């Protein structure tokens, strides 16, 4: 069986670690909910 | 049991020890998570039970106790925060500028942050703290890195 445990409040944190890039990808979504790269 | 608004870990004891298989959002008495986390199975919250209400394999979303409540959307310009809840690790806000998934049915936001699979269901937030979608369904790009979609449901 699965169970849930509270992990915190949902709030924006000012002065948070800014990381990650913004890539524009051509993608496809299938009937099983899986994404795939189109090239 | 506990229905206070917030981010929650989705755990299981079917495997060795206690394993975190995903994350979810409690809002307006509704638990929101990704379909591949629970497979639509019932969840436990202390002594109480949470039964699925709505779900969809193609959207990869599922709600418990009521209809999907999250409807805020990414504005297409601003930075967002992934409130990442990693297994065995404390909740942590990570700020990023989302990219784009261009599909045959329109464009979707995308967050390029690499986290364990048990982090799926973590909410993505706007500057107001509103949940604009969930992290955990995406693609692994050429350089082995992970890129997730900003997956948002529909509020009826
Ligand atoms: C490309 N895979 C994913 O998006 C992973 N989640 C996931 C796993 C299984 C299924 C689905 C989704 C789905 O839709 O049906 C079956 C995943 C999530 C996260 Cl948070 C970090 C990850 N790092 N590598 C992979 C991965």
């Amino acid at each position: 069986d699965m169970y849930i445990e509270r992990a915190g409040d949902i709030t924006w944190e000012k002065d948070a670690e800014v990381t990650g890039n913004s890539p524009r990808l051509d993608v496809a979504l299938d009937e099983s909910g899986d994404f795939s790269l189109v090239e | 049991g506990e229905t206070t608004d917030g981010v929650y870990r989705v755990m299981t004891r079917r495997l060795l020890g206690s394993t975190q298989v995903g994350v979810g959002v409690m809002q307006e008495g509704v638990f929101h998570t990704m379909w591949h986390v629970t497979k639509g199975a019932a969840l436990r919250s202390g002594e109480g039970r949470l039964d699925p209400y709505w779900g969809d394999v193609k959207q990869d979303l599922v709600s418990y106790c009521g209809p999907w409540k999250l409807d805020a959307a990414w504005d297409g310009l601003s930075e967002v925060q992934l409130l990442a809840v990693p297994p065995g690790e404390r909740a942590k806000n990570i700020q990023t500028l989302p990219g784009i998934f261009k599909t045959k049915d329109g464009d979707i936001g995308a967050v390029a942050l690499d986290y364990p699979a048990g982090t799926s269901g973590s909410p993505i937030l706007d500057k107001c703290g509103r949940v604009i979608g969930l992290y955990g369904n995406g693609v692994v790009i050429k350089n082995g890195s992970y890129v997730s979609a900003i997956t948002q449901g529909k509020r009826e």
